[PDB]
């Protein structure tokens, strides 16, 4: 209440480390031993994309106004 | 090359420039042996163009005997069509608009004939709308003999007999390259496709078609008729045939003529008939092509023949076969900047090299004709010419640096004194 | 050289005989 | 290639490729990795069983003096399964050569 | 080229030369800058809060060498020494006022030095 | 120049001729059906033929006729050259200045036209109907710096024709749709004959 | 089975017979620069930024729209590819005005994360810079159509997923524009979702417009609940 700054408690609040993989991800949280929760890595579809099928004789995959 | 001829006679592929230009009764050349040509197999016609070896006079080789037999599936499930171009995109060609002027019946023969080599369904031809009085005669020729039951849908002698439809653009560009016209005939704006999808006889309109030039199928009846061992009479073993030429610029009679392969420019241009500028003792900067072949000065080019490889032995080939000169009155950098000025008004705009790269050169070439500041701007301009060859899609990207880079050669003090004179003017 | 008379080009003979067409389907 | 690019040399890159090679040859008991830096530096990765004698071997010789202990540092590296990394740096007085000793360990 | 008191400049007849492009904030080593911006109703963006922690300010002067529109200027006046910690935190309405106690002092030093840098 | 419509005539309106509705049947029967779907190049040209210049409601008229989205109509007529959006005149005339036409002294068939007529460069007439622009690449640079008109071409242009083609069109004449002088067929002129005969024994097609 | 080993920089990998050079080079963990391309869209090629020098060929091809034949050597870093990625991204950085103090995509524009890594050092143009005018469409899309490097990416989206046929291409050569010819507003579902697709800061958000630069935020992932699909 003098400027409106984001002064705070919560002394940690900024600690990010750079891990290598999922294997040593767990092994660091247990070696010092506090609770945690793990997400999962998302990799997308490969996927099937091919130009040339965008000009059809009877299909629906057909672009216009390019 | 043979005996350096390339002469001009009556034994050519033309019926007559003066005989009769309206609809007629097909007197001598038209419809002479109609049913006997198509009665033979396609294998008689496929490879019959190999006896000729017609490279295609659009401005590039890759002869029509190969692109029709090879790069041609039999059938999968879908029809095939024919695209016969007629529009002239190059400046000052005039090889077209005179074939349709007095020879309308010759082109209708090789339409079904060249289509029989493909087995295509119908025939679609494309004409510029601006050639409006001459294009009206074309449907009259359809009214003449096609409407007389000579062609279609069983005439004559076989079930293979089909039609011809006429379309028109407005102010288009797809003369200059294929695969945009097959896009523009659908109804899209005219921004051409990528060149290797599936190229044009795999991915086309809704089904694979073929694209040819005018004389790619206009000479096809008579080259199937007279044949030989005559279509290779002039020129070396590489090129073969007799092509139509056109003469413009500074001459006594700017007109068309007929010649064949391997004729040197000193005898070819000055014959038929006059050399009204300084035929010698002028500068006489010659242009071998329509626009993509840059300036060549008064050196041995006049004795250099018109082979495809002879101009490849020169700095730039030319297949469009247009003749314009610049002898005494014409400033060199003045005319060519207006050629670069032209390309601003016909570029499509797809490719980021082409778009915003042409008008890089537009603003600087208008700075040189004015006469302006210090050099080494030439080399930076020369690197841009060395930066757009194979990055775009169409040959306009090749047609934009070739007049520029050929001006860098052969003319070092074209403006090295002129821009110094302006530097002398301010000083 | 006549600005009109495109019906002579279009609707006179090319409408009387197309022929036929079959034109395929392509519905799509 | 041009000016304003550091001109490297090959003479010091040759001898430091030469000198440190027969170091692992004469103690294949403690040395587990040797590498040559692209700018004339050398690392001798050592399992810390030989923490004393390899230094004691570089303490004295007739072909390697190396009696100027300059830098003891300490670098942590998480996500290694043995965290920390003790790294020395010592100097040959008579020869003008730098070489470092990388010895890993763990906490306890 | 002597450093000192902070100040803000403006164009001919007053325009707030600052454009609030935040670059002086991201290079301040002490993070003495704090800026909240907002679209003012005319349309061009300006500032709402503007702070220089004159306590924390370590005088690296990089703010003077980071603004593209050359807004903040280290003004050469060592006049200082108030009596509270509660005062030296400069808000905006010091700095535009402090940038307008003088300008001819500032405007001549930039104009004699801008050719070097 | 600018290419937009800031709403002067949103709905003019415009309708087609009952003689011209039946001509669509010849046009639609050309294309393969299903992918037919767009015959906009002769049809919107025919709308330019009926009107002379077309409004934006004329663009919106044909969109319901051929079931395309109306945005796909704005792409076409704002791209090509011969279509017109602004109001135009009765006679549209073109100076075909090209770089080989420049070599045939297009400066003579440049101005002394605006002084003769009373207009500005690249500009329509102040009165009614003369509109003058310049174009490139219509065939013959082998002729003079020739003049295009609404339905024909004027080969062999010259400063006499500058005193004629402007003059005869102000009177309402048709000044020689073609080469007004010289070679009427653009012949080789010393090779124009080429021994006009039957073409040396047709019947070589044994092969 | 059903594969071709193509030596991407002299290293084998097996793709499907009929994929792209881009997806081949992205499979082995590399980035070729991407302007006229998107995975969730169709494929055009009118930016011409991806240019790799293929081995045993004098020419240069673009990796967007061509299949892959029997196993090539896709030479990614050459002494000619860097004469191309410098080449194209010198033109389009000229006909463009000096924004980014004020361009609201100022921390993530793709003329700003390509131009340090790829491309040249200085400029040689040295006057020009055409300047078109802008307009308004809806009260959501803050609209500066000057910047607009014409990558044809917003244009196909009208024919793509959002089926509103509204936009087009108006012009020729240097002078073409992107916006709607008439002053028809464009608003439907997904209509505010174009301002992510526009790869430069020519399109941006109207309420967000002048607030803060994107290097000060703290990105924390979450879920929105205003619909049943999440
Ligand atoms: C600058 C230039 C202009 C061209 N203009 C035309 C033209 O106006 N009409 C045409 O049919 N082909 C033109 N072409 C050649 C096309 O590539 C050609 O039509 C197409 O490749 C078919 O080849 P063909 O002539 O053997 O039939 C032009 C080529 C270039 C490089
Ligand atoms: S060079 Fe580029 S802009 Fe020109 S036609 Fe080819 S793809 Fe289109
Ligand atoms: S000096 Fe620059 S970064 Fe700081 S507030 Fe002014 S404009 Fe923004
Ligand atoms: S004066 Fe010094 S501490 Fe203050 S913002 Fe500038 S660089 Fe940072
Ligand atoms: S909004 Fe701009 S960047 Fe996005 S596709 Fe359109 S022109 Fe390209
Ligand atoms: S969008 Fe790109 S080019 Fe435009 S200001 Fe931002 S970084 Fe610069
Ligand atoms: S180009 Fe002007 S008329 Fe042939
Ligand atoms: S990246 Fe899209 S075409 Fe090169």
């Amino acid at each position: 209440p003098l400027m409106g700054w984001a002064s705070t408690a919560d002394p940690l609040s900024n600690l990010v480390l750079t891990f290598s993989t999922k294997e040593d991800a767990v092994a660091f949280a247990e070696k010092n031993g506090w609770s945690y929760d793990v997400e999962e890595r998302k990799v997308p579809k490969p996927k099937s994309k091919s130009y040339g099928a965008n000009f059809s004789w009877n299909k629906r995959t057909r672009v216009s106004t390019k | 090359f043979g005996s350096l001829k390339d002469e001009d006679r009556i034994f050519t592929n033309l019926y007559g420039r003066h005989d009769w230009r309206l609809k007629g009764a097909q007197s001598r050349g038209d419809w002479y042996k109609t049913k006997e040509i198509l009665l033979k197999g396609p294998d008689w016609i496929l490879g019959e163009v190999k006896t000729s070896g017609l490279r295609g006079r659009g401005g590039a080789g890759f002869p029509t005997g190969l692109k029709w037999s090879f790069m041609n599936k039999p059938s999968d499930g879908r029809p095939k069509y024919l695209v016969v171009n007629a529009d002239e995109g190059e400046p000052g060609t005039c090889k077209d608009r005179e074939i349709i002027r007095h020879d309308p019946h010759k082109l209708v023969e090789g339409c079904l004939v060249g289509g029989r080599a493909m087995g295509a369904r119908a025939a679609y031809i494309y004409i510029r709308g601006e050639f409006y009085n001459e294009a009206s005669n074309l449907q009259v020729a359809i009214r003449e003999a096609y409407e007389a039951g000579l062609i279609g849908k069983n005439a004559c002698g076989s079930g293979y007999d089909f039609d011809v439809f006429v379309v028109r653009g407005a102010g288009a560009y797809i003369c200059g390259e294929e695969t945009a016209l097959i896009e523009s005939i659908e109804g899209k704006q005219g921004k051409p496709r990528l060149k290797p999808p599936f190229p044009a006889d795999v991915g086309v309109f809704g089904c694979p078609t073929t694209v040819a030039n005018v004389e790619t199928v206009a000479v096809s009846p008579t080259i199937c008729r007279r044949g030989g061992a005559w279509f290779a009479s002039f020129g070396r073993e590489r090129n073969s045939g007799t092509k139509l030429f056109n003469i413009s610029g500074h001459v006594n009679n700017p007109c068309t003529v007929e010649e064949e392969m391997s004729v040197p420019l000193k005898e070819l241009i000055e014959k038929h008939a006059g050399g009204v500028t300084g035929g010698w003792d002028n500068l006489l900067a010659v242009i071998p092509g329509g626009s993509s072949t840059p300036l060549i000065p008064k050196s041995v080019c006049e004795t250099v023949l018109m082979d495809f490889d002879a101009l490849i032995q020169a700095q730039t080939g030319l297949g469009t076969a247009a003749v314009i000169v610049m002898d005494r009155s014409t400033d060199i950098v003045k005319a060519i900047a207006r050629l670069i000025e032209f390309y601003k008004h016909e570029s499509c705009g797809q490719c980021t090299p082409c778009r915003e790269g042409v008008d890089w050169m537009n603003k600087v070439m208008a700075r040189f004709v004015r006469g302006d500041a210090r050099p080494a701007e030439i080399d930076s301009l020369w690197e841009i010419s060395k930066q757009i060859e194979g990055h775009t899609i169409c040959a306009l990207g090749d047609g934009a640096a070739w007049p520029v880079q050929g001006l860098i050669r052969h003319f070092r003090p074209e403006l090295e004194e002129r821009m110094q004179q302006f530097a002398q003017q301010h000083q | 050289y006549s600005t009109y008379t495109f019906l002579d080009l279009n609707l006179d003979l090319s409408k009387f005989r197309m022929p036929q067409p079959s034109s395929g389907r392509e519905s799509p | 290639t041009r000016p304003t690019v550091r001109p490297r040399n090959d003479v010091a890159h040759k001898q430091l490729s030469a000198f440190g090679e027969y170091v692992a040859e004469i103690l294949p008991k403690y040395v587990q990795q040797v590498q040559v830096s692209c700018f004339n530096e050398l690392e001798i990765c050592i399992h810390p069983d030989g923490v004393i004698p390899v230094l004691t071997f570089l303490r004295d010789h007739s072909n390697a003096q190396f009696k100027s202990l300059a830098d003891l540092t300490a670098v942590d590296i998480p996500t290694r399964q043995n965290r920390f990394e003790i790294v020395y740096n010592l100097l040959s007085l008579r020869f003008n050569s730098r070489i470092r000793v990388k010895t890993y360990t763990d906490e306890l | 080229r002597f450093r000192g008191e902070h100040a803000l400049r403006r164009y001919p007849s007053g325009e707030e030369r600052c454009i609030a492009c935040k670059l002086c904030e991201a290079v301040c080593p002490a993070q003495a800058i704090t800026i909240e911006a907002e679209p003012r109703a005319d349309g061009s963006r300006r500032t709402t809060r503007y702070d220089i922690d004159m306590t924390k300010c370590i005088y690296c002067g990089f703010c003077q060498e980071a603004c593209p529109v050359d807004a903040i200027v280290e003004g050469p006046n060592f006049e200082f020494s108030t009596e509270t910690h509660e005062e030296l935190l400069y808000n905006k309405e010091k700095l535009l006022n402090n940038g307008d106690k003088w300008e001819a002092e500032i405007a001549a030093n930039i104009q004699a030095d801008y050719l070097y840098r | 120049v600018h290419r937009d419509t800031p709403e002067n005539n949103p709905e003019t309106p415009f309708d087609f001729t009952p003689e011209n509705y039946k001509r669509i049947e010849a046009i639609v029967k050309n294309y393969p059906e299903g992918h037919k779907a767009a015959a906009v190049l002769p049809v919107l040209d025919l709308a330019q033929r009926q009107n002379g210049w077309l409004p934006i409601s004329a663009m919106n008229k044909v969109a319901e006729i051929l079931q395309v989205p109306p945005m796909r109509v704005y792409e076409v007529a704002t791209f090509y050259t011969m279509y017109n959006r602004k109001p135009v005149g009765k006679y549209h005339i073109q100076v075909c200045t090209t770089t080989p036409c420049m070599l045939r002294n297009s400066d003579s068939i440049l101005e002394a036209i605006q002084k003769k007529l009373g207009i500005k460069v690249g500009e329509t007439t102040p009165d009614k109907l003369f509109t003058l622009i310049e174009v490139e690449c219509l065939g013959a640079c082998v002729n003079a710096p020739m003049v295009q008109i609404n339905d024909n071409y004027y080969e062999d242009l010259t400063p006499k024709d500058i005193e004629e083609i402007i003059d005869e069109l102000k009177a309402g004449k048709i000044p020689k749709p073609g080469p007004r002088s010289g070679r009427f067929s653009c012949e080789p002129a010393g090779g124009l004959t080429s021994l006009t005969e039957p073409p040396k024994g047709p019947g070589f097609g044994v092969q | 089975s059903n594969l071709i080993e193509v030596f991407v920089d002299g290293q084998s990998v097996m793709v499907e017979p009929g994929t792209t050079v881009l997806q081949a080079c992205e499979k082995v963990g590399m980035q070729i620069p991407r302007f006229c391309y998107h995975e969730r869209l169709s494929v055009a090629g009118n930016c011409r930024m991806c240019l790799v020098e293929i081995e045993k060929a004098p020419k240069v091809v673009a990796a967007c729209a061509m299949p892959v034949m029997k196993g090539w050597n896709i030479l990614t870093n050459s002494e000619k590819t860097k004469k191309a990625r410098e080449g194209v991204m010198e033109f389009l950085l000229a006909n463009h005005p000096l924004d980014c103090p004020i361009c609201d995509q100022g921390g993530e524009c793709d003329l700003q994360d390509q131009s340090m890594m790829f491309g040249s050092d200085r400029s040689r143009f040295l006057e020009g810079k055409r300047a078109v005018e802008d307009k308004n469409i809806g009260p959501l899309v803050k609209t500066i159509m000057t910047r607009c490097i014409q990558c044809t990416r917003c244009i196909r989206f009208a024919s793509e997923i959002a089926g509103v046929d509204d936009l087009g291409t108006t012009g020729r050569g240097n002078d073409m524009q992107v916006g709607t010819y008439i002053e028809k507003m464009f608003m439907s579902e997904l209509s505010g979702n174009i301002i992510d697709i526009c790869p430069v800061g020519a399109l941006t958000s109207k309420p967000y417009a002048f607030t803060a630069r994107p290097w000060e935020t703290r990105k924390t992932e979450s879920i929105d609940v205003m619909d049943a699909v999440g």
